[PDB]
């Protein structure tokens, strides 16, 4: 609002706790964004590792297991996904979890599934060979389990080709671009709203102040204050409405991670 | 004759550097694809809101303009001239020949016959565009000199015009003319209206393209 | 400061935004355009030959930068009177036109160049209106204008029918007219030429030696702007929060050498979202960037007043080199008052970018949180693990279903 | 002269009341989703085996 | 706000992008309504008889 | 408090909160949130002499 000037701060002090409320509102939003990520990804007790061999019954998981020749240790498909997506009091805080940590949670969820099926989601991880786990899952959809063992090679080839098609279909993510775009565009409007007079002589708190004397200037500075406070309330109310939509989405993601990754649905 | 501009008469609205930024402005511009008069070789024209003015030659037949409301005494006017020496801006009350010009011996200047009460002085093929405007007692002049590879026809292309001069005169203007060097031994006139444009800025800060936002639905 | 922000005497564990850190700039360095010319006074003053008193000159000074200080303090003038306006305030006002009149008179005739006088000079040679506005300047010129044998080239009018109107001029020579009589062009009884000549000599007492006079007359009218006082400046700096003014652009920040290239008519550059981020120095013509000065938020990390009263402080995103023991740099800012350890625990108080804090080792320490233990499944192509026992476990889950129903009465509030 | 001073209070108090009423709508929409989840857990964990 | 009056329209320009914001908000919830019924009813590939 | 003095006739408009001029600048300055009242009357016959 004011911004450096001192004639503005004493006038704005007359409005009560309007600015304390807005900072509380924005701080709650920022604390909720870390809990969103903790609820989706930190769904595992231990950090599980895959064994150095890769004898998985002919199934090939190399495009989705971590890449040891990288600082970030992401997988091939996680590398494809990451290449496709100071001011007047404004600040951006960093997330509590790095995305190295997030990639490390996801690789442990992956190694839990490939090595123990669904047992690590209900207690201690109990190893089972991958073809036998695949045969347990064929039973869960009502197919008899020799249909898997007599067709193992064909089933493994089909999995491998379908995994290969995903990178080509990747190298889509518009749902992740929309959030970034809407937020950047709503932050650009707040800054552009600072060059408007709102019905004062000018929109810059010095030229109003060095071309009039106090009784005359306080009138214009109150109009500037009113406009700039209205802009900030519009911004904060829309961030509150937009964060409740992101929370309903992270809640759906947590349920999917529980029910589709840690079990069979 | 009349002719069609294509994308002509774009000037930098002001100082302030700038790079790649489709910046949007409201100002007085020459609309795209306009109806520009054609003159050959001249008469008293109107002003009414700024003027675009191009010209083509290798010799120098166009030797400045003259401005004002009455182009005579009893009221003040501007006079911008160029003999074979250099530019001569001047602001007096004049008495202008109704057909004023300069010869080419090489003796000349049958332009006026009076120079009273001067309130401002100053002394010191081709396509030469100019934009003249007059706001709050300031008479602004933008200009650009591009080389054609023709002799005297209006070409096509984009070229933004850079500010040249600024004169705090106060003068009223309603009419203007031209000045030509006779024989003794082609020019156009657009007008400017309040439009809204979208200018594309380069990384060095020059205007490379534009969009007139009232031409058609696509724009 | 945390207790005051919360309005309490017991703060529970957490992290609280408490205030703000804003670097402070000093001095008001000014900038402008190289001191160009200073109005045209060359001829008008240092002329080699002045003008008579009966046909004075009249130069119409026009749009320019006039510096009446070089006049006022030159100490070479024997008379400098200002009437409409005292002299020191001339270099702070603007008019429409200045006229300068020039001539040469006797030494003791300089007191008739003033509003409301009489005498042979003010009656019919040069009359000043009664509400004059300008200033009158005069200096002795005995060595230039007086020559041995008498300089008979400086004339004045000594007969006229009627006194002049102010600023009126009369160069005629038609014979005069004494008592009633014809006198068709020819001197004689009661009748004679109207012009006399000072015969100036170098051996003439003061008050008989020639004085040169210049009368400046400021005449306002109306316009949008024109000449005015000369602005001052200083020597801009760099690498220091400063309060700057670049010929109109008022701002604050650190100034730094640039490597962009304006076009040679552009003064300052703007960003997207329209904030000034570069300027050009008016004197040296070099581009300088203006990055916002340091600033951010200050947070206080406390284990809770029911545990200890020690505290650590986070200076939101700011190199631990300009904050004003344990100073520790984080991707989230500069942390003061906690020591960095190499262990890794479960997160306690979240700092950011993978760093948490705790009250353990005491004091406050920093580090990188722990994702969790490390379990290694002994997977093989023919091994299975099967449980031999079980536990019955029971856990809780708490959920809000309602909140309080409130009503307001708009009018009564 | 008191009209001009009473209007300055009216505008402020209206603003504050309407801010209160917006933030309650946004907080009630969140309590509503929690109660909708509690109603599903009562059906699926208390009257059944999930 | 103004309703075909130029005196009011130029004074409305002194508040900036309030009306652009309002139209953008209202249009985004008109687009969401068609997505709403596409997500409920177009859950079948063929038109079976 | 009651303050008393004598000024010209057309200088009574500088006795008010937020003015400028030789009187309000440096003779008698009224704060910008004044509370009282200002009273003034002509006194030509008492204070002016031949
Ligand atoms: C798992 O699949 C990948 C393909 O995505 C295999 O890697 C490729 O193998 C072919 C030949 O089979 C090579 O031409 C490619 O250059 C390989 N791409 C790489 C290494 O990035 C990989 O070999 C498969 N795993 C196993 C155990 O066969
Ligand atoms: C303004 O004046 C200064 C001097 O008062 C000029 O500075 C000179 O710059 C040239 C560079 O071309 C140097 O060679 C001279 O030695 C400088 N003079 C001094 C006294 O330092 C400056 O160039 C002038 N401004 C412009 C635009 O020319
Ligand atoms: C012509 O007028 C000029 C301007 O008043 C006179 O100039 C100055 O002379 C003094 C010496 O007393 C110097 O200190 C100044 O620097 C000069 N001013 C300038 C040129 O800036 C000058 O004396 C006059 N003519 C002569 C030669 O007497
Ligand atoms: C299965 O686990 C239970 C414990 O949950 C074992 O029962 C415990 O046995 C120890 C030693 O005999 C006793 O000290 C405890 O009191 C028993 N617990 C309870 C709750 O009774 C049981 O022996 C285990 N069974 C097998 C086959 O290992
Ligand atoms: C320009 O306007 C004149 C007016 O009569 C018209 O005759 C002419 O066709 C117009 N030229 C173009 C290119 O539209
Ligand atoms: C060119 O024209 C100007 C107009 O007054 C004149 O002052 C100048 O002397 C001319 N050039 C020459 C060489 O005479
Ligand atoms: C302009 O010129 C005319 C005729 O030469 C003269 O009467 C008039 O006084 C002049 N204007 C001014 C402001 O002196
Ligand atoms: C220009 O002409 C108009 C005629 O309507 C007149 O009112 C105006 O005063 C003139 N400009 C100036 C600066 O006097
Ligand atoms: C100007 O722009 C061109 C192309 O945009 C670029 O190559 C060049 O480096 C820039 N600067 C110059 C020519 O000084
Ligand atoms: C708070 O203080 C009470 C009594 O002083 C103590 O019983 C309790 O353990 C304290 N809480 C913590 C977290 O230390
Ligand atoms: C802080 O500044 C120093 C000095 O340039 C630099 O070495 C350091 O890298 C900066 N901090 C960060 C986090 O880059
Ligand atoms: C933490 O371990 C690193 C190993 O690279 C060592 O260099 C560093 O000194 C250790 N820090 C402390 C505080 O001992």
């Amino acid at each position: 609002i004011c911004g450096d000037s001192t004639e503005c701060s004493n006038l704005l002090l007359q409005y009560g706790s309007f600015c304390t409320q807005l900072n509380r509102a924005l701080t709650g939003i920022a604390v909720e964004q870390d809990k969103n990520t903790q609820e989706v990804f930190a769904q595992v007790k231990q950090i599980y590792k895959t064994p150095p061999i890769k004898d998985f019954g002919g199934f090939n998981f190399s495009q989705i297991l971590p890449d040891p020749s990288k600082p970030s240790k992401r997988s091939f498909i996680e590398d494809l996904l990451f290449n496709k997506v100071k001011f007047n009091g404004l600040t951006v805080l960093p997330p509590l979890l790095t995305d190295e940590m997030i990639a490390q949670y996801t690789s442990a969820l992956l190694a839990g599934t490939i090595t123990s099926g669904w047992t690590f989601g209900a207690g201690a991880a109990l190893q089972i060979p991958f073809a036998m786990q695949m045969a347990y899952r064929f039973n869960g959809i009502g197919v008899t389990q020799n249909v898997l063992y007599e067709n193992q090679k064909l089933i493994a080839n089909q999995f491998n080709s379908a995994i290969g098609k995903i990178q080509d279909s990747l190298s889509a993510l518009g749902k992740l671009q929309d959030v970034v775009n809407q937020n950047a565009q709503a932050l650009n409007t707040l800054v552009k709203q600072l060059s408007s007079n709102f019905g004062a002589i000018s929109s810059v708190l010095n030229d109003i102040l060095s071309r009039l004397d106090p009784p005359e200037a306080e009138v214009q500075i109150d109009r500037l204050i009113t406009g700039r406070l209205q802009s900030l309330q519009t911004y904060v109310t829309q961030q509150l409405i937009r964060a409740a939509e992101i929370r309903a989405s992270a809640n759906l993601a947590a349920t999917k991670m529980s029910e589709c990754v840690l079990g069979q649905s | 004759a009349y002719t069609n501009s294509f994308t002509r008469g774009v000037y930098y609205p002001d100082k302030v550097f700038r790079s790649s930024v489709l910046h949007s402005t409201q100002d007085l511009f020459l609309p795209f694809f306009s109806n520009v008069t054609w003159f050959h070789a001249n008469p008293v024209l109107p002003f009414n809101d700024g003027v675009y003015f191009a010209s083509t030659e290798k010799s120098n037949i166009i030797r400045g303009w003259i401005f004002g409301t009455t182009l005579d005494s009893k009221t003040q006017s501007l006079l911008i001239v160029n003999n074979a020496t250099n530019v001569v801006i001047k602001v007096c009350e004049f008495q202008f020949c109704n057909d004023p010009f300069l010869g080419v011996m090489e003796s000349e200047f049958r332009v006026y016959s009076s120079a009273n009460n001067c309130t401002f002085e100053y002394v010191s093929k081709n396509l030469r565009e100019f934009v003249f405007k007059n706001i709050d007692g300031y008479f602004k002049i933008y200009s650009k000199h591009t080389p054609i590879n023709l002799v005297r026809d209006l070409p096509q292309g984009f070229s933004a015009l850079e500010p040249l001069v600024d004169l705090p005169i106060g003068i009223n203007i309603t009419r203007f003319q031209t000045l030509l060097a006779l024989h003794r031994s082609a020019y156009y006139v657009g007008y400017l209206q309040p439009r809204t444009f979208l200018l594309k800025y380069n990384e060095n800060g020059t205007i490379t393209d534009a969009v007139d936002c009232a031409l058609d639905p696509l724009s | 400061e945390t207790k005051c922000t919360l309005k309490s005497f017991t703060v529970e564990k957490g992290i609280y935004q408490t205030s703000n850190f804003r670097v402070q700039p000093t001095e008001s360095i000014v900038r402008f355009p190289n001191i160009t010319n200073l109005c045209p006074f060359g001829e008008v003053f240092n002329a080699t030959r002045f003008a008579s008193v009966y046909a004075w000159n009249r130069k119409r000074i026009s749009n320019c930068v006039a510096d009446y200080s070089v006049l006022y303090n030159s100490a070479s003038f024997s008379t400098f009177k200002c009437y409409g306006v005292s002299p020191t305030k001339l270099n702070d006002l603007c008019f429409t036109n200045v006229y300068a009149d020039s001539f040469v008179i006797r030494g003791d005739e300089v007191r008739q160049i003033a509003p409301g006088q009489t005498g042979k000079i003010a009656d019919y040679n040069y009359k000043l209106p009664d509400d004059f506005t300008g200033c009158v300047i005069a200096w002795n010129s005995n060595n230039l204008d007086s020559k041995v044998g008498g300089n008979y080239n400086y004339l004045y009018r000594l007969f006229r029918k009627s006194n002049l109107k102010p600023f009126e001029r009369d160069i005629s020579t038609e014979i005069y007219q004494a008592g009633s009589t014809p006198c068709n062009g020819v001197e004689g009884f009661n009748c004679y030429f109207p012009l006399q000549s000072y015969g100036f000599q170098p051996t003439n007492g003061v008050g008989y030696q020639p004085y040169r006079v210049v009368v400046l007359s400021f005449e306002l009218l109306h316009a949008p702007a024109t000449v005015c006082g000369p602005k001052k400046s200083t020597n801009l700096v760099k690498n220091k929060c400063v309060n700057f003014n670049f010929n109109g652009l008022t701002g604050t920040g650190v100034l730094t050498e640039s490597n962009k290239k304006f076009l040679p008519f552009q003064q300052f550059g703007r960003d997207i979202a329209d904030t000034t981020d570069a300027v050009r120095d008016p004197q040296t013509l070099e581009i300088l960037d203006i990055t916002p000065c340091s600033f951010g938020g200050v947070s206080v990390i406390t284990p809770g007043t029911n545990t200890s009263n020690q505290v650590a402080v986070l200076y939101q995103d700011v190199n631990c080199t300009e904050v004003p023991s344990n100073v520790f740099q984080t991707r989230a800012g500069c942390l003061i008052g906690a020591e960095h350890v190499n262990n890794s625990y479960e997160c306690d108080i979240p700092i950011g970018a993978g760093i948490c804090a705790s009250y353990q080792t005491q004091s406050i320490i920093a580090y990188t949180m722990s994702l969790g233990a490390e379990n290694s499944v002994a997977y093989s192509n023919n091994s299975i693990a099967i449980p031999t026992n079980f536990t019955i476990s029971v856990t809780t889950e708490i959920l809000p279903v309602s909140m309080t129903k409130t009503s307001v009465d708009c009018t009564m509030y």
